């Protein structure tokens, strides 16, 4: 009648109260990293559901037109304004 | 591998048009208008003159895109009256019917 | 006598599909169109390079299923997708199939430059409508 | 029996930005077609009914553009063969949205625009005037 | 042996400390993998790591569990242990949405019904789908050879331990739009209707199998002849 989680554990590790508090964003990912985070897309990668499934796929990956439909979609004239 | 030698000189006729269509404007607005001296006026008549002759825009001919046909052409479709005919009469062109009225 | 698109008579011994057995007159009053897309339509445009890309996948199609394919295709463009749909027949293996339709779908959506579906639907042996 | 537990809906998150009204949509459908016409109206008319959007539908005339082409492949000059396309129109009115529904709205439909029919979307805004109008700098 | 081994795992877990490193989940994760050599000597030392994790802060993956529900279950008749560790494993996991955070988190629902099927819990065993249903937790279930072999053993426990009327609403809601079934598997549907004494559905039986590819299945032929006669 005693639940697994109570009991003695392993005091090596001291209880961390918080995490990093700044990553290294600017410095860009290692081979490792870049790989490591393939293998986390796999274990929640399966086949396509239905037809919905299959087109928001699409959308996330840009083949697909992004609804409702803007006639100017992807062309910004340089940021440019009206006065030049 | 276009239809006839005919539809690749237009194939060329129609690229180098295209590379100098802004220098063709604006030596050509120099010419259009009362307002600059003659004497350039007449300078710009020389310039635009000494373009390679396939540079000139009336040079390109609308040719059928399927059978090189120069004349019978519907713009629209880009294609001769027989093929136009030959894809709407099996029924291969959306909305495109025979007309009774 | 008028010739286009028109299965002449023979003995009563040449088989024709419904497509094939009616003739120009007819393409709004019995038979519907083999694609459907805005091009055609009052004020719009590109009705040129749909039909450019049409005569190419009809002919992309005939050669890449060779001997399989039972009638005309029927091609439909919705936004930015477009869907191919054959009627083949039951010959070829199914695995063979699969790879075509894994090829012909990849192969024509770069070449295109949009999402291009394969939909077949296959028949025992060509839909005969009537015997001419 | 082997029905999901729970479902994620979709985040919808609601800003802190004012919202765009609309006074019209004016849905103008075009076809080769009456009966896919009529099919596509009664979808878009109870898709609004069932958001709560006040709708109203026309049929503006329909065009029938003509042309004629020759007969034979050469010569025979007298005969010849008339093709014509025929443009049919609906005009779903919408009225009184703003900028959330309207975009709801228009996404659900024009993602189920059957093949060979076109849409036209006149969308009338309505704003206020401009901060420097309000009074003459002179 | 082990104690050698946890030593040198515990040095190495002292020297991190002591150059300032912070564990991250994939340090238990692996500890765990590598406790799996040592069958009954880890399972102690292994559920010590895992109080550890928690304490920590560092939140166990479905991978964490995988770990250590495979070393907690080896091929012992009374699973007298494994019974605790999957229960109360089932009790803390309900109801929680999971995300991928170590590669091995795709392998957990395959061992957890195959513990189920050992232990014949079929309430178990509904627990652990229904976990696999809520929300996006059903892309967790794996290659296509986890997910035949996650359905044999879900579906052969519903055939023996569950009402022939719920059986045969599974049969109808998993095959064939969730797996195709294996001919042991149409065996066992058989031997359930038999029990239930439902042996107007055996021809029905027959046609599925023949769709499934069971047609020159020797051993499913036999079984069919010889319930019907
Ligand atoms: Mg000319
Ligand atoms: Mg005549």
């Amino acid at each position: 009648r005693k639940n697994i989680f109570t009991g003695k554990r392993l005091n090596i590790f001291d209880m961390m109260a918080v995490t990093k508090e700044a990553p290294e964003t600017d410095t860009s990912p290692s081979l490792w990293d870049v790989e490591f985070a393939k293998q986390l897309a796999t274990v929640n990668e399966q086949p396509l559901q239905n037809g919905f499934e299959e087109l928001i796929q699409w959308t996330k990956e840009g083949k697909l037109w992004e609804f409702p439909i803007n006639n100017e979609a992807g062309f910004d004239d340089d940021g440019s304004e009206f006065h030049e | 591998h276009y239809v006839d030698w005919r539809m690749w000189r237009d194939v060329k006729r129609r690229k180098m048009a295209y590379e100098y269509a802004d220098e063709r404007l604006r030596i050509n607005s120099l010419r259009k208008n009362t307002i600059l001296p003659k004497i350039l006026q007449d300078v710009a008549d020389e310039e635009i003159a000494a373009l390679p002759r396939d540079s000139c825009p009336v040079r390109i001919r609308n040719r059928c895109v399927m059978t090189s046909r120069p004349r019978g052409v519907k713009r629209r479709w880009r294609l001769s009256r027989i093929v136009f005919r030959h894809l709407a009469d099996h029924g291969q062109l959306s909305g495109i019917q025979r007309a009774t009225w | 006598k008028n010739r286009a698109a028109r299965v002449r008579v023979s003995k009563g011994d040449k088989p024709v599909t419904y497509e094939e057995a009616h003739a120009p007159h007819y393409i709004a009053h019995r038979k519907g169109w083999l694609s459907l897309h805005t091009g055609n339509l009052d004020g719009e445009d590109h009705a040129a390079e749909r039909t450019v890309e049409d005569v190419f996948l009809r002919k992309f199609m005939w050669g890449t299923f060779p001997g399989c394919l039972a009638d005309q295709l029927v091609l439909k463009r919705r936004g930015n997708q477009l869907e191919i749909c054959a009627v083949v027949l039951r010959q070829l293996s199914p695995h063979k199939y699969y790879f075509l339709v894994g090829y012909s779908e990849t192969l024509l959506s770069y070449f295109y430059k949009c999402p291009v579906r394969l939909h077949l639907q296959t028949v025992p042996s060509k839909v005969v409508y009537k015997y001419l | 029996v082997d029905v999901p537990k729970d479902l994620t809906k979709p985040v919808v998150t609601i800003s802190d930005e004012p919202d765009i009204l609309y006074k019209r949509l004016s849905v103008l459908v075009k076809g080769h077609d009456k009966a896919v016409l009529d099919s596509y109206e009664y979808f878009a008319v109870l898709a609004a009914k069932e958001l709560g959007i006040s709708i109203k539908v026309h049929e503006p005339p329909r065009k029938i553009e003509r042309f004629t082409l020759l007969q034979s492949v050469h010569i025979y000059k007298k005969h010849r063969v008339q093709y014509e396309m025929r443009t049919l129109y609906r005009c779903l009115e919408l009225e009184h949205l703003t900028g959330s529904t309207a975009d709801v709205y228009l996404e659900y439909i024009q993602r189920n625009l059957p093949e060979g029919v076109a849409m036209e979307v006149t969308k009338t805004q309505l704003e206020q005037l401009p901060e420097h109008i309000k009074e003459p700098i002179w | 042996k082990f104690e050698e081994k946890w030593s040198k795992i515990l040095e190495l877990l002292r020297h991190m400390v002591a150059q300032k490193v912070k564990p991250n989940l994939q340090t238990f994760n692996t500890i765990l993998k590598c406790l799996r050599r040592f069958h009954v000597f880890a399972r102690s030392p292994a559920l010590q790591v895992l109080r550890e994790m928690k304490a920590i802060g560092i939140e166990p993956s479905l991978a964490t569990y995988h770990h250590i529900i495979r070393l907690f279950d080896q091929p012992g008749d009374p699973l007298k242990r494994s019974s605790f560790i999957i229960y109360d494993i089932m009790n803390e996991l309900m109801g929680k949405r999971f995300s991928p955070k170590d590669p091995d988190d795709d392998k957990f629902f395959q061992s957890a019904m195959s513990i189920c099927s050992s232990l014949r819990d079929l309430e178990l065993a509904y627990q652990v789908h229904g976990l696999l249903k809520t929300g996006d937790n059903w892309k967790f279930i794996g290659p296509d050879q986890h997910r035949n072999f996650y359905y044999s053993k879900f579906f052969d426990l519903i055939c023996l331990m569950e009402q022939i009327d719920v059986t045969l609403k599974w049969y109808e809601d998993l095959i064939p739009s969730a797996y195709f079934p294996h001919s042991q598997t149409m065996i066992h549907l058989l031997q359930a209707l038999d029990v239930a004494n439902r042996l107007e559905v055996i021809p029905k039986i027959w046609k599925d199998s023949k769709e499934y590819g069971h047609t020159f299945r020797s051993d499913l032929r036999e079984e069919i002849l010889m319930l019907m006669a």
